[PDB]
C-alpha cells in the first residue's frame, strides 16, 4: 500500500529539488506517461482543462527545463515550498489518489519575499520497481493571479 | 513637465508618460471613458438570459449581462445611492441586480427599478415627493458585439466598432473568430509596469522578431495593429506538432485594439487578452484561452500542448511579463529623458518588414489624439 | 495479516464492538471469519465494477473510495486502501457507520448466511477477554 | 478640477472626491483631529492607578494618555521635542516618567521636558548652549475631559466642555449605559479598506441598520456630529439572545456616536466602545473595547460573552460593516466628480421618529463642513 | 495513548473542511458541550474571555454557519490553513491537551493572497465512538488586527 | 538511527521556545561547543563565513539572550515559525546531518504580519543522554534583506 | 504652506517636512545623487578580474560597475539608450560585453552603444534612418575614482577630485583602516522604515553613539573621543581612543577579546562620506555600509563585512565573533535600524515643526568630546549647499 508517510517523504524531496534549482531531477518524480498541470480553483471548478504548464509525458517536463536553462530569460528568483500533510482520497492495493496543501514563497535576488502561490496538489501515485512516482500532479492554485510570470514549476 | 513631447513625430516618447499620476487620471477621463471601445468578455461566456460577468473599463468597474431578448447590456458597477458596487461576483445569473448596502434594485439595463423604504415606514421618513427613481442610475455603456467579442464605450459620439476597427482589422478578427469558440482556461498576470509598456510590447514586432516572411499592419488612427508571420533538440517534439486550419500560410497573427484588447493565433493556440491599468506602475493581463466548439479530442489536445507557448509560463510569452518592469526600473533616474523609436522611420502605417516600430508609433499617434497632446 | 480468532476478538473489543448497536462481540468475529477468514488483505472484485476490501469486506461503490468504481458514494469518507492495513482501526470505524445505517449487520451477506442466529458467542470462547 | 466642490448648502449631495482628495485629508488633520473636537483616547478603568498609561492616536497624531498621583488624567503628543522620535513605544504600562530612548530626554506625566542627557556636556565638553532652556521645548499637550469613564483629548484651547460638545441628550444617553464602573473583557482591531468617513457614515446609517413589536428613533445633537439610533419595546441554541433586564426603560438597542470617531453601543446585554482612526486616504482602523460591569455575576458575564457574537469582526449584526465602506471606495473609482445622494427623511439634520431616514448621516456632514470651512 | 500523528491528521481534516467551504461539517469536529473561541495573545495574556467567535455548544457553531449561509453578506474568499506539529501537554488513551501552530492565508476571488491570521490552537481532545473530537479549541491569534472582517472561523 | 520524526519533534520544540519568547531555554537546544549562524544563500554560495548572528559556544548564545533582555532596544514583536519536513543527508544512531525548510512571520505589537525570513536550517545533530542536540545550525535565509532589524534569533 | 521652510542660515533647526516632501526628494535625485557628489559603488577587490561586474544604485538610478582588460574600473547608468530597459539583470557576473535582452543592443564595458540589432534593416527594408548614429545614444557614464580600493562614481565631470572632496583628515582616516588588502567576509542588507536622511544623521549622531557606548561600559580603561568634520560639512569621523601607556557579566568574554593592529589607541572609528558611505572600525570589526534611498519613508543599508587578506585563522575568528556587535542584530547597532522609524512616526502630525540640534552650539567643524551634534549640522550645511536651500534673495533682503 502507498501510505501518508511515503507521500510525505516524496513531497519533501520534490520540494527540495524545485527549491534548490536542481530542476534536472524534477522529471524523475514522474512516470513516462504522466500528467502535470498548473491551474486554479476557477478552471478546476468549471472543468476547464488548460494549464499555465500542461504536460502528458515525462519528456515534455524535460523540454520545459531545457527551455528554462537554454532559452527563457527571467530575473533570478528562488521558491520556498511549505507543504501540509498529504491526505489519501482513494486507493486499492497498488494505486492511490491524494491531496497535499502547498504554499510557495517567491524570493527575488533583490530580496523581496511574496506568497507567490498556494493551493493543493491533486496527485495520482504509483509504485514501480520500488520507486514511488507521480502518474499525475495537478497544482490547483487558490488565486487566478500569477505575479509577473511563472518560470519554475510548482 | 516630464510629459512634454519633443515634436509632432512620435520617434521620441517622454519617459514621464509612464510615471505622471495626473496624466494617468487624464487617461481615465479621455481614453477609457472617452471615444474608445473597451473589451468586456465573449458573448459565449454569457450565453443565457441573466448570465452576467463583472470587469473594468480602465479604473471603472463594469457589469455586462444577457437579457431575455438575447441582447447584451453593460453599465457602471456603482449604486446611484451612495456609490457601493452593485454586483459583487466575478460572474453569475440573476433576474435583477441589488445593491447589498440599502437594497436598491436595478434591471439588466442598469435602470433603478426599486428603492428600499422609498415611501417611508408607517408614513415616517422615506424620500421627498421631489425624488424620482428614473433620474438616478449608474452610467450605462454603449455595447457592440463583433465576432462574439463584447466591447463597451461611455461615449455617444464614438464610431461603430466596424468604423473604429477599420476594414483591415475587421477581416483579421473574422479570420480567427469565424466559428463558435469555447473557453478552455482563464489565467491572470499581475504586471509590475504601467499598462502602456505592455501594450507597446504587444505591438513591438522588433522585439517579437528577435524571439520567415511577415508584416505589420496599422489602422488609420494608429491605435490598432496586426503583426503576422508565415512559412538542443526536444525529447517530445509533439509540443509543435500542429494541424492546418487557416486558408493562408499564417502561423502567427497577433492583433491589438486600443486601448487594451489582444487576439492571438500562434499555430493552433488561440487566445484573447484584456489589459487593465491598476496603479501608475502596475497593470492586469487577463488571458482567455480558446478552442473551437467543433474541435475533436485530438485537435483540442494539440491546443492544450501548444498553450505551453503562451501565458505566464509561455516558452514564447514568459519574458513579456517582465520587460515592462525592466523599462519601469531602467528609467527610474530618467523621468526627464525620451524613448527612441526610429525603426522604419517616422511612419505610422503598414509595412512589409518586421524590423520596424511603426505599430508602436501608431499607439502614440492614437494616444496623443485622445489626450489632446498634439 | 492473518489474525488469530482470539487476537481479532481482543482487537474488536478494545475498539468497542462488544454490543455495538445490538450486536455482541461474537457477531463481529463470526462476520470477519466468513467475510475474509481473518485476512486484513482480503480483496473480492464483483461483476458490478465494485470491490470488497479487508477483514469485513467493505464495498467500494457505497463505503470506501478505491478510485476504480463507477458511482462511488464513499460514505465512510476513506480510501479503500485504509481497509487493507494490518491495523483494523479504519475498517472498524467504517463498519460502525455501516451497522448504524439501520439494516443492522444484514449488510454483511456472509454474516446473514453463516452467523445470524447461530451461537455467535462461540467465536469468543477460549480467548483472554 | 476640484472634486471637493459641494453642490449646495443642504447635505443631500456629498462629492465622492471627499473620500479621495489627499490635500483635503491633510486639512482634516489640521481642522478636525487637531481642531475644536474631542478625540476618544481610552477608558478611565484602563488607567486606574498613578503612572498607568496607554498610547493611541488623535487622527494621524500619536498620543500618550496617563494617570498622575493627583488622580487626574493627562495627555500629550507622543513626539520628542529633540528630533521627533516616539517617546512611549508600548501600547500600555505604568511609569514614573517617560523617556525618549534615542538621546534619553525625560518627560513627566504632563509632557514637560524634565531632563536632557548631557545637557551640561561630559567633562566640561559640549552639551547645550547657555541660552537653551528645557521649559521652552515640549510635545503639544492636550486638554483632557472625562465623562462617566470615557477619556477624551483636544488640541484646541477654544473647544467647548465635553458636556456642551456632547449636548444634554447625548450626555443622558451615555450616562444611561456607563452609570457604573465598567471592566474591559476583550479588545479586537479591524483594518478597514476604506476612508474613515465611510465607516463613521455607516455607524450613523439608520437606513442601512433597519435593513438588518418595536418602535425606533434617531436623535441628532445641535452640531450634527453626534447621533443616537435606538429601539425599544430557527436558532438551534436560542441562548444567544437569552438576555436579562438591566435598563430602567425598554431600550434593547442604543448606538451612540461622537464626532469624529467614538461609538458607544448597547445591544441587549452587549456593551462596547469603538475608536475609529484614519490611517491613509483609503484605509482606517476600528478598535473595539468589549465591556462588562465590574459588579457582573458569572451568569451575567456569560450572557455578554454569548451576545458578543452579534458584534465585532465576525458579528451576526456587524460583520458587513467592515466591507460596505470598501464597496463604496471601489464603486466610486471612476466617479470622483459625482455626488452621493442623501435625501431619506428630507433635508433634516435633527431627530426623527423613523429609522428609514439619513438625518444622522446629513448631520455628520453639517458638522464636517463647519469644522472644514466648507459651508455655503 | 492519543499521539501527535493522530492530532495532526484530525487538524488536516478540520483544515480541509474549513478551507473547502464545507462549513456544515465544521461543528461535527466538536463535542455537544464544547468551547470554541477566536481571540488574540493580548486578551489571552491578560485573562480576557471575549472572542470574535465565542461558543459553548456545538449548536452555537451550527447557528453561526446557518447565519453565514442565510444572513451574512461578504465578498467571496477562501482560507488556506498551514499547520505545525501538535505539542501534547498531557493525555491518556482518551483525553489530551495540545497546542498546534497555524497560519491562515486569505485568497480573495479577485486573486489577492494575504496572511490573514497566525497563532496556535489551544485544544482539549476527547474520544467519542473511538474518534478524536474537540472538547475545546481556542484560536489564539498573534495579531490584534483582522483585515476587513472575519466570515469563516479559524 | 536518528530519523525525520525525531528531528521534526525537536524542531517544533525549538520553534515554540523562540516563538513563545522563552528565549532563556533557546541555548539548551545546543551542545556546549556548538556553532550557530544566521546568513543568506549568497554568502553560503560564495563560502563567506560571517553571520548576522555567529556563535561557537553555548555560552555565546546565553550572552546574546542576556543582551536581548538587559541591553537591546527594539519595538515589541513576536515570531511565528512554520517548518517543513526534515531531510537527513547522512547519519548513524548518534550523529545526523539534515536540512529543514523554515518560514518565520514577524507580528508587530501594532498587528502588522510580514514574512520576515525563509530558508533552511543546515543542521548537525548529536545525541546526549538519549536526547537530540544541535552541534550546528546554520539558518540559511533565502533573502539578503532583513526588515528594520533582527532582535530574536531564527 | 512650504513645509521645506528653513528657520534661518543656521542648522540648529531642521524642518520635519524635509523627511516627507516628495517634490523635495525628486530634487535630492537631481541635485545630490546626480549632482556634484561621489556615490559609493563597491570595492575594487569585489571586481578583481577583467569583465567582473556588479550592479548597484546612485540614489534612485541603477548603475553597472565593471573591470576592463586595462585593469581600470568603469561605471555607467543601467538604462538601455533604446526604450530604457535595465541592461544588466544580475547583482554580479563576468561578461565581454553587456546586451539589452529587450532588442539586443550591445554595450562595451565603458557603456558605449557598440551594436543595434537590425540597424541596417532586413533585405534593405526598415532599420534605422540614414540620419541615426550609434555614438549619439548611450546611458550616462560616471566619472570613477578609486581611493584605498573604495570605488566611487559621479554623474558630474565638474565634481571636485575625491582627495579634495574627502579632504586630508578623512583621506588619512580611510588609509588608516584600508592600509592593506581586504577580503569580503559577508554581505547583509537592512530595509529601513525611514527616509534615508534619518539613517545618515544617525551615523553622524555622536550624541546617540556616546550615550550608548557610555551605557555599554556599565558592564566591562579611560577613553577620550572626538568628532572631525570636513570643510563642506558632509563627511565626519566619530572616534574613541585609549592613551597607549597610561597607568590604571559575559559567560563567553571572547566576544570582546581583541588584538592590536593599528599604530594608535583608536578603539572605535566611524567615518561617513556624503551622501551615503560609511567605513567603520570597532575593535577588530571592519565594515563598509552603502545607504540608498528607496521611497520617501524607506531606505536600504548594504553591509560589506571585511577581513584583511593576511588574517590568520585566529585573527579572522576574532572578527567573526566581533561581527555580533554590528549589522541587523548588533549588540551596538541593532537599535540604529529602528530609531529612524521612531522619528518618521513621531513626526506624523508635525510636518510644519522643526527638529532641535543645538548640542555643541551652531558650529559645523571638529570638536573634542562627542556630546555634540556638529557632524549632524554639517550634514545639513552640505545638504542645503547642494539643494540651493541657503537663505534666498527675498529673505536675505528683509534680514539685511
Ligand atoms: S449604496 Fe446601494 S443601496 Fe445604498
Ligand atoms: S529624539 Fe528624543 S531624545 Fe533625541
Ligand atoms: S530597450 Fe534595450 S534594446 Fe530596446
Ligand atoms: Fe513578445
Amino acid at each position: 500500500m502507498i501510505n501518508e508517510i511515503q507521500i510525505a517523504a516524496f513531497n519533501a524531496a520534490y520540494a527540495k529539488t524545485v527549491d534548490s534549482d536542481a530542476m534536472e531531477q524534477w522529471p524523475t518524480f514522474f512516470t513516462k506517461d504522466c500528467h502535470y498541470r498548473v491551474t486554479n480553483v476557477d478552471n478546476h471548478a468549471e472543468g476547464l482543462a488548460a494549464g499555465i504548464v500542461w504536460a502528458d509525458s515525462q519528456d515534455m517536463l524535460t523540454d520545459r527545463i531545457s527551455a528554462l536553462r537554454e532559452a527563457n530569460i527571467y530575473e533570478r528568483h528562488r521558491y520556498r515550498h511549505i507543504l501540509g500533510l498529504p491526505s489519501i482520497q482513494s486507493g486499492d492495493a497498488t494505486q492511490a489518489s491524494a491531496s497535499t496543501p502547498f504554499m510557495v514563497l517567491r524570493i527575488m535576488h533583490t530580496g523581496e519575499t511574496e506568497v507567490f502561490a498556494s493551493g493543493e496538489y491533486l496527485d495520482k501515485f504509483t509504485t514501480i520497481d520500488g520507486k514511488l512516482r507521480l502518474q499525475e500532479r495537478i497544482a490547483v492554485c487558490d488565486s487566478t493571479v500569477t505575479d509577473t510570470l511563472m518560470a519554475l514549476p510548482l | 513637465s516630464i510629459i512634454q513631447w519633443h515634436g509632432a513625430t512620435n520617434t521620441r516618447v517622454p519617459f514621464g508618460i509612464y510615471t505622471d499620476t495626473a496624466n494617468a487620471d487624464q487617461e481615465q477621463q479621455r481614453i477609457y471613458r472617452g471615444e474608445v471601445w473597451n473589451y468586456l468578455c465573449l458573448e459565449s461566456e454569457i450565453p443565457g438570459a441573466g448570465d452576467f460577468r463583472t470587469t473594468f473599463a480602465g479604473e471603472t468597474p463594469i457589469v455586462v449581462v444577457r437579457d431575455a431578448d438575447q441582447e447584451i447590456y453593460a453599465f457602471e458597477n456603482r449604486c446611484a445611492h451612495r456609490g457601493a458596487l452593485i454586483a459583487l461576483e466575478k460572474s453569475g445569473r440573476t433576474d435583477s441586480f441589488q445593491c447589498v448596502y440599502h437594497a436598491w434594485s436595478y434591471n439588466r439595463q442598469g435602470d433603478l427599478t426599486g428603492v428600499a423604504f422609498e415611501k417611508g415606514v408607517k408614513g415616517q421618513g422615506g424620500m421627498p415627493a421631489s425624488f424620482c427613481k428614473e433620474e438616478h442610475g449608474p452610467r450605462k455603456l454603449r455595447v457592440a458585439v463583433f465576432c462574439g467579442l463584447v466591447f463597451g464605450s461611455f461615449s455617444e459620439d464614438v464610431p461603430s466598432i466596424e468604423d473604429y476597427l477599420g476594414p483591415e482589422i475587421c477581416e483579421r478578427i473574422e479570420r480567427v473568430l469565424h466559428k463558435p469558440v469555447e473557453v478552455i482556461g482563464r489565467f491572470t498576470q499581475k504586471l509590475p509596469n504601467n499598462w502602456k509598456l505592455y501594450f507597446e510590447n504587444v505591438k513591438d514586432s522588433y522585439h517579437a522578431s528577435l524571439l520567415q516572411k511577415g508584416g505589420v499592419i496599422v489602422d488609420e488612427s494608429g491605435g490598432h495593429h496586426v503583426s503576422y508571420s508565415m512559412i538542443y533538440r526536444l525529447k517530445d517534439p509533439s509540443l509543435l506538432e500542429g494541424f492546418e486550419e487557416f486558408e493562408d500560410g499564417v502561423t502567427l497573427q497577433i492583433l491589438s485594439v486600443f486601448p487594451g484588447f489582444v487576439l492571438q493565433q500562434i499555430q493552433n493556440s488561440i487566445a484573447v487578452r484584456q489589459l487593465l491599468p491598476k496603479s501608475i506602475s502596475s497593470s492586469e493581463l487577463n488571458w482567455t484561452y480558446l478552442g473551437y466548439a467543433d474541435d475533436s479530442a485530438e485537435q483540442r489536445k494539440v491546443r492544450l500542448k501548444q498553450a505551453n507557448l503562451i501565458g505566464p509560463a509561455g516558452f514564447i510569452s514568459m519574458e513579456d511579463g517582465a520587460v515592462g518592469g525592466f523599462v519601469q526600473r531602467g528609467i527610474a533616474g530618467a523621468a526627464n529623458l525620451d524613448a527612441v523609436i526610429e525603426m522604419g522611420g517616422d511612419h505610422e502605417g503598414s509595412s512589409e518588414g518586421r524590423a520596424t516600430e511603426t505599430s508602436v508609433r501608431g499607439f502614440w499617434k492614437a494616444y496623443r489624439k485622445h489626450m489632446g497632446q498634439e | 495479516k492473518v489474525f488469530g480468532r482470539c487476537e481479532l476478538a481482543a482487537a474488536m473489543k478494545r475498539h468497542g464492538l462488544d454490543n455495538y448497536r445490538g450486536y455482541s462481540l461474537g457477531n463481529w468475529v463470526c462476520a470477519a471469519k466468513f467475510e475474509s477468514n481473518f485476512n486484513t488483505q482480503a480483496t473480492n472484485r464483483n461483476t458490478d465494477g465494485s470491490t470488497d476490501y479487508g477483514i469485513l469486506q467493505i464495498n467500494s461503490r457505497w463505503w470506501c473510495n478505491d478510485g476504480r468504481t463507477p458511482g462511488s458514494r464513499n460514505l465512510c469518507n476513506i480510501p479503500c486502501s485504509a481497509l487493507l492495513s494490518s491495523d483494523i482501526t479504519a475498517s472498524v470505524n467504517c463498519a460502525k457507520k455501516i451497522v448504524s445505517d439501520g439494516n443492522g449487520m444484514n449488510a454483511w451477506v456472509a454474516w446473514r448466511n453463516r452467523c445470524k442466529g447461530t451461537d455467535v458467542q462461540a467465536w469468543i470462547r477460549g480467548c483472554r477477554l
